[PDB]
């Protein structure tokens, strides 16, 4: 903010999409958080841990939790890739370039099967490749247009990899740290871009993901609060914020659990015994 | 007397000479004063004295009752026989009056409408002495031995404090941290001192025998540990370099600042080089105190020669602080002497003592 009249910095925009559960997907979860096993959760007999891992499988695509046109990883069984289907489709159309990003490798190699079934180029790093050959794959990604999508999960490669050459970003699926969606749209978005970037969340509404996405919005606020100022309008509920074994799907009567929480939008002795009162009467 | 008159009248010595040898006739001389008298408001014996630094004309007095008064020393009867006047003081009936013994009571140095006292009830409570309301109060996790603020720092306000805990906790007044820690004492700091020369240099005296200054901005530890005997036992140092034999509960820097006094409860005062903590070898003689807890005890300003007045007992052991020689004891207390403050500007001594009283010694003639 201070700093930037020195440099400079293009426009970036941002969307968090909420993505509706396809109703297979909707069964699967409903049967989940209706099972013994969130109920022994609740009870705290079993580690609520792996019910997370479940559910934020479950939001990513049932082939993950649960295990032609019906093999591994087909995209239109979860919502999500329903949006990224069009997203993706739109996008080429335009001649973009696209970063993808999701938490889970499993699943991103679920999207690679899904890039193969479709006819895009693309390329992809993350974990399992060999580090020594990082650094070609972004320069053949940031140099030529003739690679389309560019596959990541949020904490692959050094911090701020440069990728330039993407125009948009999409993240599929939330993460519970702030900072690494943060890096993850600050991955594109650094010095030296030179066209508009804009990111887009993926989120499924009333499911565990848009409560990742409220702890996320809640520990940025925390940081902010602890950081720049301290005054700051308060944003959340306590019980809301904390149980997130629950489904309620939006019916598009009613908004969406975030729009509803985002409705609106040396000294004298006296200087001394001033700031002591001022502070002591908060 | 006449002789330093006339050398003052006719320029051969500078008048300084007469003030500082006047001062020490006048401190040599000092003695109990029946012609004047403190009014007796404390229950309890009197823990501390602090006199206030500027104007030296106000006193502030805090007991084992719990209770604080704040005195006027000047005599502003007309007769030579005064009694010094209880201005104000917090009582059993003040609301923010202290649960327990107010061990320590300090005036803000630097101007008389801010002092800060500290408690066994492990509070430090400001206080607006205009107002004698509480401005704030800094709760610790045990009990407080003794707090101080710098005399010197016109940059930070901070209030070093000793508790039971190992650790030293600074407390700033400028807006309230009191979460700053000084580790590497092993048992109850029982004194803590800045000194008068440098901002950011604080020596702390713990019942573990130790005695360290510390550079409150450094982040690397005490600067110097003392050491009683400067190297002829040499030792890893885990155990070693040990102020004293015993507790150290008594801490004072000398007027300049350039040499720390601690008593210990091995019943010796030990004078150090503040520089280099090196021990000055000073004798002092046998110096009895078998305090529990933190013994205030003061110097002497603006004389020729220094002295430090320090609780012996029932009494108030008067020693020249750099040859060790024990000019006198001040003896009319009835139970142990707890504090004792000075009072620079005519050489006079305030002493409070176990049996609830505060004996003001005047010079004679």
């Amino acid at each position: 903010s201070d700093v930037k009249m020195s440099l400079s910095l293009p426009d970036k925009n941002e969307q968090v999409l909420f993505c509706r559960l396809t109703d297979e997907q909707h069964k699967v979860y409903q049967n989940f958080v209706d099972s013994k096993e969130v109920y022994r959760i609740l009870n705290g007999e079993m580690q609520i841990f792996s019910g997370l891992i479940a559910l934020r499988k479950i939001c990513n695509h049932p082939d993950l939790f649960s295990g032609e046109e019906d093999q591994f990883g087909y995209w239109k069984r979860s919502g999500k890739m329903i949006v990224v289907e069009s997203l993706l489709k739109i996008w080429h159309k335009q001649g973009q370039r696209v970063l993808l990003f999701s938490q889970s490798r499993q699943m991103l190699d679920i999207l690679e099967v899904f890039l193969r079934a479709q006819k895009y180029t693309y390329l992809k790093m993350d974990g399992t490749t060999t580090i020594a050959s990082r650094q070609p794959l972004i320069t053949r990604y940031n140099e030529d247009t003739s690679i389309f999508v560019f596959l990541l999960t949020t904490r692959v490669g050094g911090l701020g990899v440069n990728l330039t050459g993407a125009n948009r970003v999409v993240i599929y699926d939330p993460d519970w740290n702030p900072s690494t969606d943060t890096q993850a749209r600050e991955r594109a978005w650094r010095i030296g871009q030179k066209k508009q970037v804009t990111v887009y969340r993926l989120l499924t509404a009333g499911t565990i993901e848009e409560k990742i996405y409220h702890r996320q919005i809640f520990k940025q606020f925390l940081t902010n609060r602890v950081l720049k100022d301290p005054k700051q309008r308060r944003f959340f509920k306590s019980n809301d914020l904390y149980e997130l074994f629950t489904l309620t799907s939006p019916d598009a009567s009613q908004s969406t659990e975030t729009s509803a929480i985002f409705a609106g939008t040396p000294l004298a002795s006296s200087s001394l015994l001033a700031k002591m009162r001022a502070r002591n009467h908060l | 007397m006449l002789g330093f008159l006339s050398a003052r009248q006719t320029g051969l010595e500078d008048p300084l000479r007469l003030r500082r040898a006047e001062s020490t006739r006048r401190v040599l001389g000092l003695e109990l004063n029946k012609d004047r008298d403190v009014e007796r408001i404390h229950g309890g014996g009197i823990n501390t004295l602090d006199i206030e630094p500027v104007e030296g004309r106000y006193m502030l007095s805090g007991g084992s009752d719990g209770v604080i008064v704040l005195y006027d020393l000047e005599n502003s009867s007309r007769q030579s026989y005064y009694t010094c006047k209880a201005v104000c003081s917090i009582g059993r009936d003040h609301p923010d009056v202290h649960r327990y013994s107010v061990e320590t009571v300090q005036w803000y140095p630097h101007d008389t409408g801010m002092f800060t006292s500290s408690s066994f009830d492990k509070t430090l409570k400001v206080w607006d002495t205009n107002t004698l309301q509480t401005a704030d109060v800094f709760n610790f996790e045990e009990t407080v031995y003794s707090h101080h603020m710098s005399p010197v720092s016109t940059k930070h306000c901070l209030v070093a404090v000793g508790t039971r805990g190992p650790k030293v906790q600074l407390c700033d007044l400028k807006s309230g941290s009191c979460s700053h820690i000084l580790q590497g004492h092993r048992q109850e700091i029982l004194a803590v001192s800045w000194s008068p020369r440098y901002d950011y240099i604080l020596a702390t005296a713990s019942a573990d025998s130790r005695v360290k200054l510390w550079d409150v901005r450094r982040a690397s530890g005490c600067l110097i540990t003392l050491d009683q005997h400067n190297g002829k036992k040499s030792q890893a140092v885990e155990s070693a370099n040990t102020a004293h034999n015993g507790k150290v509960n008594g801490l004072c820097f000398t007027s300049d600042g350039l040499h720390l006094l601690t008593v210990g409860t091995d019943n010796r005062m030990r004078l150090w080089n503040s520089s280099n903590g090196e021990n000055t070898l000073v004798n002092y003689g046998k110096v009895c105190n078998n305090s529990k807890k933190g013994l205030k005890f003061t110097v002497s300003c603006g004389c020729s020669s220094e002295f430090v007045f320090v609780p012996y007992g029932s009494t108030i052991a008067v020693y020249t602080v750099y040859s060790g020689e024990q000019i006198t004891m001040l003896k009319g207390h009835y139970k142990t002497v707890d504090c004792c403050v000075f009072q620079s500007n005519f050489q006079e001594l305030y002493s409070g003592s176990r049996d609830c009283n505060i004996l003001a010694w005047v010079p004679s003639l």
